[PDB]
Parts: C-alpha cells; structure tokens; sequence
C-alpha cells in the first residue's frame, strides 16, 4: 500500500535504489549552511534586529524592507559587511545534492538560503529555485536600466563602506535577494507547477518549515511520494492548535531522520554505496576551495 | 505575484 517498504533511512534509500526512484526534489533552507558557518537568517537568536540603533529605522524590519532599502539603503549594506562570511565552503550536504546532479537524479534543488553554496557546490541555475533569491548576483534597481553585477562587485562594494552605484545609470545596486515588499520570484511558481506533477522523492534538509510560501511545498507532492526529513529537529507536522505524518498508525510514507543534516546525508550516501564518491568530491572541492 | 512577508 505504499511505495516505502519502511518508514526508516533504509527504506529510504531501499526506494532511491528502486525502478521507481527517478527524480528527486530537495528543499533545503537554513539548517544546510550552518555547517559552513552561515548563520540562520530568520532565526531571532541571530539578533539580526539587534543592535540597530545607530540607524534609527522606523521600525526594526525597515532594514530588510525594500522601500525604505532604496531610500536609505546604509543600513542594510553596514550590517551586510558585519555578517558577510569569511569563507564560501559548501557542506556535505551540498556536495550531496551535485552528486543526485551528476547521477541523473535531481529534478530541483528549492531553496531558502542566499549563500550561493548550492551554487559553488556545482549545481546550475537551471537546477535551482532559490525561492528568496540570492547574493549570487545584484542588480540596478533602475527599471529601465537593470545593469547585472556580479558578488566580487559588491563584495568590494560592501568592504569599501561605498554603496554601490550603478555604473551606466548612478542608481542603486541591490543584491539579488528578495526584500520584504518585494514580488517572490515567478520562477517558485512556475516551476512548482510543472515539478511537483513528476517528483518520486522530496528530500528536504535543514528546514523547519515555518515560513510560506516555502513550508506549502510539501502539500505539493503527489499523494504516493514519500517524504524525507533530514533536520535537527522535527518539522512539518500539522499545527493541533490551528502536514508530515510521520508517527501516527496512518503513517505510510514520511520518514524523519533527526540529527545533523551533513550527518544525515553522509548516512543516506553510505547505504547508497556513495559514501566514497561523496568524501573524494567534498575533499577534493574543500582543498579547491582552502588553496584559492 | 505575491510580495514578501514576515510569516
Ligand atoms: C551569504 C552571502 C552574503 C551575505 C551578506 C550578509 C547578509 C545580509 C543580511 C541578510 C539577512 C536577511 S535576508 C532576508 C531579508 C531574505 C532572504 C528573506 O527572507
Ligand atoms: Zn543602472
């Protein structure tokens, strides 16, 4: 009655193995970066609304609100400096993903996260939907100018304290992330309304799916596919006082694995037979990456 | 398309 033989990793992996097993959709969000030193963003215990005084917003979201960014954009860019990582490695759990790439199995990576690692990793624009956009790219915010910048652009930008200038129109440059107030990308919707039509597995990774439209993505799944959580924490059951099954006798296809995520992929490649391809491509993009 | 929001 159902396409797990068990509710377990094993089974999992069992059913990835199978005929039946032939694309894979991950949701991955802040949980896959934490490993690499990429702070939670929309976690309050990263005190991103802390220490905001100095810039007397309105109010402490003005920061990450696009009307007031693109009238007083200094804020944002002095706490883009405070925050920007130290070094851009991508986690076993990325490197997990290039692999489902590389065997012909990913059919699209959805994520929450703007670090561009999946990115590094070796995943392709074509396999992403990076539903909050991303630093990857910036650009102009002149509509009829929308000059494109790379991130050592305003990478260099955002360390000099200059904020960044278009070249061809003098108008601001903005990272490509989603603000708030602004449109979500239409590429979350138009590709959630082909992907989830063709998906055998979600796969989905450090994310405690609190945040929509994101969280509604696992409603998307055909009925039959099973669902795999890798998270610290247990995620995406239903809210009693207002869903994942994975505990109830009605229980038939969501499986948790609760632990780190880099450990819970590392498990799944083992049973995989892909633990060996897994430590040579990560040590080998890992020394790529120290040696730059 | 839908904007951005906290939740
Ligand atoms: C890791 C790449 C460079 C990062 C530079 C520092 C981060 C700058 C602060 C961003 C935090 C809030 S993002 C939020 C509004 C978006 C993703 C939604 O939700
Ligand atoms: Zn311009």
């Amino acid at each position: 009655e159902r396409l797990l033989d068990e509710l377990t990793l094993e089974g999992v992996a069992r059913y990835m193995q199978s005929e039946r097993c032939r694309r894979v959709i991950c949701l991955v969000g802040a949980g896959i970066s934490t490993s690499a030193g990429i702070p939670d963003f929309r976690s309050p215990s990263t005190g991103l609304y802390d220490n905001l005084e100095k810039y007397h917003l309105p109010y402490p979201e003005a920061i990450f609100e696009i009307s007031y960014f693109k009238k007083h954009p200094e804020p944002f860019f002095a706490l883009a400096k405070e925050l920007y990582p130290g070094q851009f490695k991508p986690t076993i759990c990325h490197y997990f993903m290039r692999l489902l790439k590389d065997k012909g199995l990913l059919l699209r990576c959805y994520t929450q996260n703007i670090d561009t690692l999946e990115r590094i990793a070796g995943l392709e624009q074509e396999d992403l939907v990076e539903a909050h956009g991303t630093f990857y790219t910036s650009h102009c915010v002149s509509a009829s100018c929308r000059h494109e910048y790379p991130l050592s652009w305003m990478k260099e930008k955002i360390f000099s304290e200059v904020t960044p200038k278009c070249e061809d129109c003098q108008s601001l440059v903005k990272p490509d992330i989603v603000f708030f107030g602004e449109s979500l990308p239409a590429r979350f919707f138009s590709c959630m309304q082909s992907d989830f039509l063709k998906v055998d597995l979600l796969l989905v990774m450090g994310t405690s799916l609190q945040v929509q439209p994101f969280a509604s993505l696992i409603s998307k799944a055909p009925l039959s596919t099973p669902r795999l959580l890798i998270n610290k924490e247990k995620a995406g059951q239903s809210d009693p006082f207002l869903g994942m099954d994975f505990d109830s006798k009605k229980a038939y296809r969501d499986v948790a694995w609760l632990g780190e995520c880099d450990q819970g992929c590392l498990a799944l490649a083992e049973l995989l037979g892909w633990k060996k391809e897994l430590e040579d491509l990560v040590r080998r993009e890992h020394a790529s990456i120290d040696a730059q | 398309l839908p904007k951005k929001y906290g939740g």
